[PDB]
């Protein structure tokens, strides 16, 4: 790779895509050797595909290297954000049961060898936020029941797809509560032009068949 | 005790 | 019109004595090391707070140190840690400790100590070996007295008749180090609005053992 | 020429005419402690010679300290040369090449660079502080560099306006300062011919703020002008030094009359000065007009309305006039330099005075060979092109004349560090303006354009097609050692070449800077101190390269040594499987490293004298004393190489055949070191056996040198190794109160207070202490802020000491970001510096053996 | 620049056209 | 004496030697006495005991070095010169030198050369590495190459090496590094089929003062104009030497006939009265041009029945109509309008067209997508000249030899260059590092941005 595309300034670190969502010591560590290896692997793969049929851009791709310097292996798949950490490598610690941590264990000797930490893709979080924004704008003259039905369907889909990742992602919980508050405020503004103080939650959370809106909750609401 | 909904963060211990 | 004034040294000394209570009796700016407007400018531009200093919003969008991705350069396995590099060090040497020092101001380095001996007792002679001065532990191709060198009759020291020190010598010497405007002897006239009395009070460090509200 | 120059008392044509006559040229260096008046004295001389340039009333013009960093910080950062024509008290004009040097202790490299090309030293001593750290160090350096020295006691007005001491006690303070200086000179110099005393003219009294400067001779001359019948020379001979005046007989005596008469100094010099200052400052409106009338000083009403300080400056200027005492000092007590040429060649030139060129230069005539020597490199404000500043020891530099430039590594045998260049223009550098000339004869200072490319730090400029037996002047020997180390990288890796250019330019600009590239591709800069490195970084980031640069955290450079003899005698063999070496390592005796470093012993010595010293001083047997081979990485290094090989086991001729190769291997091994790839200090390597192959193509070259280094490494590793930390010597000048605070701050950083004393004649104290260099970071700001700015400290490298822990210990465990306790600082320092250097994780005592 | 400043050239050229064409302009109805 | 018998010569490997970058010691950054190790391809300081090269030799067992400035080999640590004829190719690649017969026969080379690795190529038809955003500079430099007179001038260092330059002159880096790059490109015995413009572009950014960086791509025409002007100025020694090689090759002379329009919003009486004012009368402001600026007609803004493809098209001669003594362009500066006529007076041997694609409308920069339909092998510019100049001019038929094309949007653009390979007559499309073979008939279907034509 370096004979093909010589790099005298070690410029190979400028454009290296990284997973910002993880902490600094969990992200990839842009060491010289690992950076060069990742770029070389991407170059080798790109060479095989003719550019008349299809392309493989670097900006939209991501190549993660696990080696003597990097102890984590990262990848994004199907909207999840997975980071695999070996037990032998930079763990040195006992582990209790957290929601978002899968305990990957060897299949023949049945021994805990690695842990996979899950998070929700920033793209998926933005998609959910935009869906909520669409609900709010398109509400217009629509009914409170229909608004709450849309919110319920969106929340159910998100929470049944990203089951543990939602609990593991701290940003997603804050986003969820902010969006739920937005929906509640929309209903209240529809009720009256002046926002109230200490609005009762029974109206929102009473089941539909019992006269209420049957709103689903994913926050800490104290009655 | 306002009717606002609060983030679960830090309230999943139990 | 009451636009300009020119006083006399005894007047100026008496006014200084009367104003004494409003003045800190500081003869140097060594006190304000890392506590003057330039140090504050540097701390603002770097978005850092001197322990006793103010605290502003980041002038630029602060670099989150959770953002850089652990290059070979900033590897933490290579760094030897002895003392935590405090904010004061970065203000003191803005170019040796900061990356991207932008709109940073260099601070005046040391100035020689002004060893001034304030005269407590007026009755004493102006020039007097004060106890504060450490004693000098006493202990040369001179010519021979037999030599015929004779001074003429006219010759005597330049100002023999004039007294060494007068009644208003210590006062003038003190005025030489009195703070502004007490070091002047002429100038213009300002406005009562334009004269602040406690600006030098809050420009100083806060007195020790004070409540949090006054500290803030 | 014909360039535009400021209005001046003298004339450039007369300056050029003087330049030819080498008997009226005085090369002087103004040196001293920080903030002791050098720059303002030079400013005032410039004002005397340039009636248009004037110092601001409330702000002090410098006319040196030209740099923006200098102006902002208030501390001089770079030495500045000024060439002027100053009159003598007799009225005879001379040419003065005055190199004003910085006072801060970090920038002593500038002072050494100025000394190399100066012939005399003027030491500025503050009248209130007295003798301080840099004054002591500079006296040592000047006497060791073999320069005539004279002293100017500055800021004598502090004794009158700040301490307000009585005349007699002010006289006592001045006498004590003189005694201190004489004591230091005697301590650092065997010869007693250099005694400083105002009677002789070696000491002057000055107050640069208020434009006063005089010697006994000049103040007797003022008396002579006022009354015409005195011989001011005899008057001056009698003034100072326990000589009491009898007015009834009009005669001076060594015996005090009346038991209350003051010395003639107090009666005639000091007291009227007290009176003038007191009358100007305290009674400006009552009797000042009468006193000035008595003095004959008439000042205009516009002037006498000034505030007290400007009025004082004006009145004292009018009373005293020019700085003729300084000129008298320098003219009398500093070589011509026709006279001073011979010691200069004896000390600096590598070919020795006895050489034919040594004689040709010690003659110092314009019509001879060209032997310029350039020590400084001054950068144009744009920062692109440099100009070499140096002195002309022989011949004449002509603009446009091709020259041959020799770098520091040139030798008469290795003729590849030379290069032919062409000089474009010549300048006579006044501080803020450069006079362009067509030529410069021997015995002068000159700025040369177009010869910067083939040189880095120091160079010698000769003529091509001649002086075939030309050798380089010795490279500068520096007063200290650059220890602090930082790493530098650019922010955008696309702009690396700009950073490289900046690094080269700063290397040229700062004489003692060392820039290098480690094995891991890290660019490292070595500097003396934190202010030094801050200025370096500012210049790099703003003046030379205009990019953004990241700087790593400061760290020091450690050394490696042993504390006991090797457990077993180690050995190795060449890849050829011949040429076997066998060595042992042990620690040296106390002080031997100091002797070797300070040149108390030289390998160039005849083996007779060398063995004489080794046998008489350090209790060695002459057998070993005459078996020395090398002195560490350099000709003067703190590690020794002896060959214990008895004549019965090894053919001495055969061993001498590969002596050079083994010496090269030894020097390389000592230079690098196995523990962390850093200098090895205070170790005796003893060649116990050497089986040498028969044929030269089987020995020498790429066989012995690697084997030699490997054996050295194995022996050192077998001997119990330790790391050595640099140690800084700190001197704090605090009030009588804050001594306890100084104690506390120092104790917080592994400090150790050696002493604490009062400053005689002043209300302050000096606290001398030892600090570890690695802990010294931020110490001065800690002190100043904790004490509220009343305590100030200056630190300088003193000696190497063993780090408390044991480095080669694998039991210890280190966390990445914790301050470790003492018992394993050695292990931490070794492992982390190994990581920095990019070596393996750990080193094993068997790594470099031939067995594993 | 300003809009009428931009259209000055086309306005000047528009000056040329004849009254016979001026009243013969069709209408978008087609 | 042991020279010609060094046993370590087999250690060399030409797969790591890359002489395309700065020549400084890799440990001390000094430019003085640089030696390249031929076993690893790294630069150190030169020769002698305790030197970096010596210590590297004894440390790594790499026992063969080359003096980068002297072209002499040495074997360390026992430093003796090495003399062996099989090493001449390394020196040639380090510093190519073209003899007069070689430059005379440079164009008549119908046989492909082969690099050290198994790659065939042709001198001049060689790719230029692509740093982040460099394609515009690559294309411009490739076009400037293939110009026999300029190329031949720059292939001999002696031509421009002796000219004077003021002391603080950085604008000679351009000329000398351009000579170096030209020699590297036209080297017939390279070690690889591609070259790195890193040094040339560093000099370009330095001299342009951060204009024309390499992390951001600028306008090809602006870069070409600035480069040509800089080369002319730099080759003009301590003055404006009126005739450099750039002027001899590219610069022609035109005659501009400017007529200040009286005013648009005035009555006819005043408008026609102002004609006699002489201020609104035709002038002659004859000047010189490095390159002609051709302006495409505005896009149709509506599709039509013919040429159903939404792509418009123009003949070459319609846009060459301007620069004949008849047509009149309309210049419009504030408060003033001008009718400008043009008349070519001196035609240069190598003529440059710079067709104006990108234009800033009221809001953004728009790329004109019109395609110029032009012949490649023959064009007669005789008519566009005055009869007073036609007699002087003997040959006026031009042939296209270089064509720089821009693709994509104005922001995310890219550049490629069609070059005619002399000796043969084959047309090659060079993108930054890819060399395709383009048929002669497909050049005219692209959005020709810049063009260079040869007079025959
Ligand atoms: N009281 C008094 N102060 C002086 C006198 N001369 C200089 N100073 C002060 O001493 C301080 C030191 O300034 P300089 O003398 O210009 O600095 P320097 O001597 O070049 O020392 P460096 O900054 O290290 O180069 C200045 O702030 C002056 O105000 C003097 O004669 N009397
Ligand atoms: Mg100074
Ligand atoms: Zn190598």
């Amino acid at each position: 790779y370096l004979t093909e595309h010589p790099d005298p300034n070690n410029e190979n670190i400028v454009g290296y895509n990284n997973k910002k969502c993880w902490p600094r010591d969990a992200r990839m560590r842009l060491m010289k050797h690992d950076v060069n290896l990742g770029r070389a692997v991407f170059w080798d793969i790109k060479n095989r595909l003719p550019r008349s049929v299809t392309t493989v851009q670097w900006e939209n791709s991501f190549v993660s290297v696990y080696s003597k310097d990097n102890p984590n292996l990262l990848f994004n798949m199907c909207g999840f954000e997975c980071r695999i950490l070996p037990k032998c490598r930079t763990s040195y610690e006992e582990f209790t049961h957290k929601d978002g941590v899968w305990n990957l264990q060897n299949e023949v000797t049945k021994e805990r060898t690695a842990q996979c930490f899950l998070r929700v893709d920033d793209e998926s979080m933005q998609r959910f936020h935009n869906r909520v924004r669409q609900i709010l704008m398109a509400s217009g003259s629509t009914t409170f029941t229909k608004i709450v039905n849309k919110w319920n369907t969106a929340l159910i889909g998100l929470m049944t797809y990203f089951r543990e990742a939602v609990v593991n992602t701290q940003e997603l919980l804050d986003l969820l509560v902010k969006c739920e508050n937005k929906i509640q405020t929309r209903i209240k503004i529809g009720l009256n032009s002046k926002m109230p103080s200490r609005f009762p939650p029974v109206v929102f959370y009473t089941p539909k068949e019992l006269g209420g809106l049957g709103m689903l909750s994913m926050g800490h609401v104290l009655i | 005790p306002t009717g606002e909904v609060l983030s679960l963060v830090g309230k999943l211990e139990g | 019109t009451y636009q300009r004034w020119q006083f006399t040294l005894p007047m100026m000394s008496t006014l200084y004595r009367l104003a004494n209570q409003l003045l800190t009796d500081l003869v140097d700016d060594n006190y304000f090391y890392l506590f003057d407007l330039k140090a504050f400018f540097t701390s603002k531009a770097l978005n850092m707070a001197i322990p006793g200093g103010p605290k502003f919003e980041p002038l630029v969008r602060d670099i989150n140190l959770q953002d850089e991705d652990w290059n070979e350069f900033n590897d933490i396995n290579k760094i030897i840690i002895r003392q935590p590099i405090r904010t004061e060090y970065k203000i003191a040497f803005p170019y040796l400790y900061n990356n991207l020092p932008h709109h940073v101001h260099l601070t005046w380095y040391h100035t020689p100590n002004v060893v001034f001996i304030k005269t407590e007792d007026p009755d004493l002679p102006a020039f007097y070996f004060d106890p504060l001065i450490n004693p000098i532990s006493h202990r040369e191709p001179l010519p021979d007295d037999d030599e015929e060198f004779e001074l003429p009759e006219f010759v005597e020291p330049f100002l023999k008749d004039t007294p060494l020190y007068t009644d208003n010598t210590a006062n003038g010497i003190a005025l030489l180090w009195a703070p502004r405007p007490f070091n002047l002897r002429s100038g213009r006239t300002r406005r009562a609005l334009d004269i602040p009395l406690v600006k030098n009070w809050y420009r100083e460090h806060c007195p020790a053992g004070q409540p949090v509200k006054v500290r803030v | 020429m014909e360039q535009t120059l400021p209005v001046t008392v003298y004339e450039m044509d007369f300056l050029a005419d003087l330049m030819d006559n080498s008997e009226l040229i005085r090369n002087v260096t103004l040196c001293g402690h920080l903030h002791h008046g050098k720059t303002c004295f030079v400013d005032c001389l410039i004002e005397q010679t340039h009636p248009e340039i004037r110092k601001r009333y409330d702000q002090d013009l410098c006319y040196t300290d030209i740099l923006f960093t200098e102006q902002e910080r208030g501390v001089g950062i770079k030495s500045t040369p000024v060439t002027v024509v100053l009159p003598d008290t007799k009225g005879k004009s001379y040419l003065f090449n005055i190199m004003d040097t910085p006072g801060h202790v970090n920038f002593s490299d500038e002072v050494t660079a100025g000394l190399r090309i100066s012939d005399g030293v003027v030491l500025f001593i503050d009248a209130a502080e007295g003798v301080m750290l840099n004054t002591e160090r500079l006296i040592k350096h000047a006497v060791q560099e073999r320069l005539a020295v004279t002293v100017c006691i500055n800021k004598i007005d502090r004794l009158i306006l700040e301490l307000k001491l009585p005349p007699t006690d002010a006289y006592y303070k001045l006498r004590h300062i003189v005694d201190e200086v004489n004591g230091l000179i005697s301590m650092y110099s065997t010869d007693e011919n250099l005694i400083l005393s105002p009677l002789l003219g070696n000491v002057c009294f000055s107050s640069s703020q208020y434009s006063i400067c005089f010697t006994l001779g000049s103040f007797a001359k003022i008396y002579a002008d006022t009354f015409g019948d005195i011989n001011y020379q005899e008057f001056a001979k009698r003034l100072w030094g326990d000589i009491y005046f009898n007015p009834k007989t009009r005669k001076f005596t060594k015996k005090a009359p009346t038991s209350s008469s003051q010395r003639s100094f107090v009666e005639f010099i000091l007291e009227p000065l007290y009176k003038i200052l007191a009358q100007v400052v305290g009674d400006v409106d009552t009797s000042l007009p009468r006193t000035l009338d008595e003095l004959g000083i008439h000042l205009t009403k516009e002037e006498l309305k000034l505030n007290i300080r400007p009025l004082l400056r004006l009145v004292c200027k009018k009373f005293f006039g020019e700085f003729t005492g300084f000129v008298d000092m320098c003219v009398q007590h500093i070589p011509s330099p026709k006279v001073g040429a011979k010691p200069k060649i004896e000390h600096t030139y590598t070919g020795g005075v006895d050489s034919d060129l040594g004689e040709a230069m010690s003659d110092c005539d314009p019509d001879g060979p060209l032997m310029c020597h350039t020590t400084k490199m001054y950068s144009t404000d744009d920062g692109v092109q440099f100009h070499a500043f140096g002195r002309v020891l022989s011949g004449t530099i002509h603009a446009g004349q091709p020259v041959k430039v020799l770098g520091e590594n040139y030798t008469l045998e290795d003729e590849e560090d030379s290069q032919i260049c062409t000089v474009g223009r010549l300048w006579i550098s006044v501080a803020r303006y450069h006079i362009e000339v067509n030529r410069v004869p021997a015995g002068n200072w000159v700025l040369i354009e177009g010869v910067d490319q083939p040189i880095v730090k120091t160079a010698t400029i000769t003529e091509p097609r001649g002086n075939e037996e030309a050798q380089i002047f010795r490279p500068l020997k520096f007063n200290t050692t650059s220890v602090i180390k930082i790493a530098v990288e650019p922010v955008n890796p696309s702009e690396l070449p700009k950073m490289l250019d900046g690094l080269r330019k700063v290397n040229k600009s700062y004489p003692s800077l060392t820039t290098k590239v480690e094995e891991s591709g890290e660019h490292v800069i070595l500097g003396t101190g934190e202010l030094y490195l801050d200025c370096v970084m500012h210049d790099l980031r703003k003046m030379y390269s205009e990019i953004d640069i990241k700087v790593a955290d400061p760290v020091v450079t450690f050394c490696e040594t042993v504390v006991e003899t090797s457990s077993l005698k180690c050995f190795a063999e060449t890849p050829n499987k011949k040429n076997k070496i066998t060595m042992i390592a042990e620690p040296l005796e106390k002080g031997l490293a100091e002797d070797i470093e300070n040149e108390v012993v030289q390998i160039t010595w005849n083996r007779k004298k060398l063995g004489e010293f080794f046998q008489t001083k350090y209790d060695w047997d002459l057998l070993a004393a005459r078996s020395i081979w090398a002195f560490g990485p350099d000709a003067t290094g703190p590690n020794i190489l002896v060959d214990d090989t008895l004549p019965s086991e090894v053919d001495k001729a055969l061993l001498g055949s590969v002596k050079d190769s083994i010496v090269q291997g030894f020097q390389w091994g000592t230079r690098e070191g196995p523990l962390c790839d850093e200098l090895i200090r205070n170790v005796k390597f003893k060649i116990l056996d050497a089986v040498v192959a028969q044929e030269p193509l089987h020995r020498g070259g790429g066989q012995i040198i690697p084997t030699a280094r490997r054996v050295v490494y194995s022996a050192f590793l077998m001997a119990t190794p330790r790391l050595m930390e640099p140690y800084y010597f700190v001197e704090v000048q605090a009030p009588a109160d804050c001594v306890s605070a100084v104690y506390t701050v120092l104790a917080r950083r592994r400090g150790h207070v050696t002493q604490d004393a009062p400053i005689p004649g002043s209300p302050l104290y000096t606290i001398k202490a030892f600090i570890p260099a690695i802990d010294s970071f931020g110490f001065e700001t800690d002190l100043r802020t904790h004490t509220q700015g009343q305590a100030f400290s200056l630190s300088v490298f003193h000696h190497w000491q063993i780090v408390p822990g044991d480095p080669l210990d694998k039991s210890i465990v280190i966390r990445p970001l914790e301050p470790q306790p003492a018992p394993h600082l050695a292990r931490e320092f070794m492992i982390k510096t190994r990581r920095r250097k990019g070596l393996s994780e750990d080193v094993s005592i068997s790594k470099f053996f031939d067995d594993p | 620049p300003k809009i009428q400043q931009q259209f000055s050239d086309l306005k000047r050229k528009l000056a040329e056209v004849t009254e016979e064409e001026w009243l013969s302009i069709p209408e978008v109805g087609d | 004496r042991r020279s010609r018998h060094c046993p370590y010569l087999d250690t060399i490997n030409r797969s790591v030697l890359d002489f395309d970058f700065e020549k400084l010691c890799s440990i001390s950054l000094s430019h003085i006495n640089a030696y390249a190790c031929l076993v690893c391809g790294k630069y150190f300081q030169g020769r002698g005991l305790k030197s970096h090269a010596y210590i590297h030799s004894v440390q790594f067992s790499h026992h063969v070095f080359l003096n980068l400035h002297t072209l002499k080999f040495y074997c360390l640590p026992d430093n003796y010169e090495i003399i062996d004829s099989s090493l001449e190719d390394i020196t040639y690649v380090l510093k190519p030198t073209f003899t007069k017969q070689q430059i005379a026969n440079l164009d008549k080379q119908a046989k492909l050369s082969r690099a050290y690795d198994g790659t065939t190529y042709l001198p001049g038809i060689v790719g230029l590495n692509n740093i982040k955003a460099n394609d515009y500079a690559n294309a411009v430099l490739q076009a400037l190459s293939n110009v026999p007179p300029l190329r031949n001038y720059f292939l001999e260092e002696d031509n421009y090496k002796n000219i004077k330059r003021p002391p603080g002159d950085i604008m000679f880096l351009l000329v000398q590094r351009f000579g170096e790059l030209m020699r590297k490109l036209w080297n017939p015995r390279n070690f690889k089929a591609h070259v790195s413009p890193h040094e040339m572009l560093q000099a370009v950014v330095l001299c342009s003062k951060k204009t024309f960086q390499i992390t951001k791509q600028g306008d090809g025409v602006d870069f070409l104009s600035w480069f040509l002007n800089a080369l002319h100025s730099a080759l003009g020694g301590t003055k404006k030497k009126k005739k450099t090689i750039v002027t001899d090759v590219f610069q022609g002379s035109m005659r501009i006939f400017t007529k200040k329009l009286p005013h648009p919003d005035l009555p006819a009486e005043e408008k026609e009265q102002l004609l006699h004012n002489d201020e609104y009368q035709e002038t002659m402001v004859e000047s010189t041009f490095m390159y002609l600026t051709l302006d495409l007609p505005t896009a149709p803004l509506y599709k039509d029945e013919k040429e159903q493809l939404i792509i418009p098209q123009v003949p070459l001669f319609n846009i060459l109509a301007k620069f004949n003594g008849i047509t009149e362009k309309e210049y419009k500066t504030y408060k003033e309008n001008f009718l400008k006529r043009f008349q070519l007076t001196k035609l240069p041997p190598y003529l440059i067209f710079c067709i104006k694609r990108f234009t800033k409308n009221n809001f953004f920069v728009e790329k004109n997508p019109t395609i110029v339909n032009f012949p490649i092998t023959n064009v007669d510019l005789r008519e566009y000249l005055s009869e007073e100049v036609q007699a002087v001019h003997k040959n006026t038929t031009y042939d296209l030899i270089a064509n720089i094309v821009h693709d994509g949007k104005p922001s995310e653009g890219s550049y490629r260059i069609h070059v005619l390979h002399h000796g043969t007559g084959k047309w090659y499309e060079l993108q930054d590092l890819q060399v395709t073979d383009i048929l002669p008939q497909m050049i005219t279907l692209s959005e020709a941005y810049i063009q260079i034509w040869k007079r025959r």
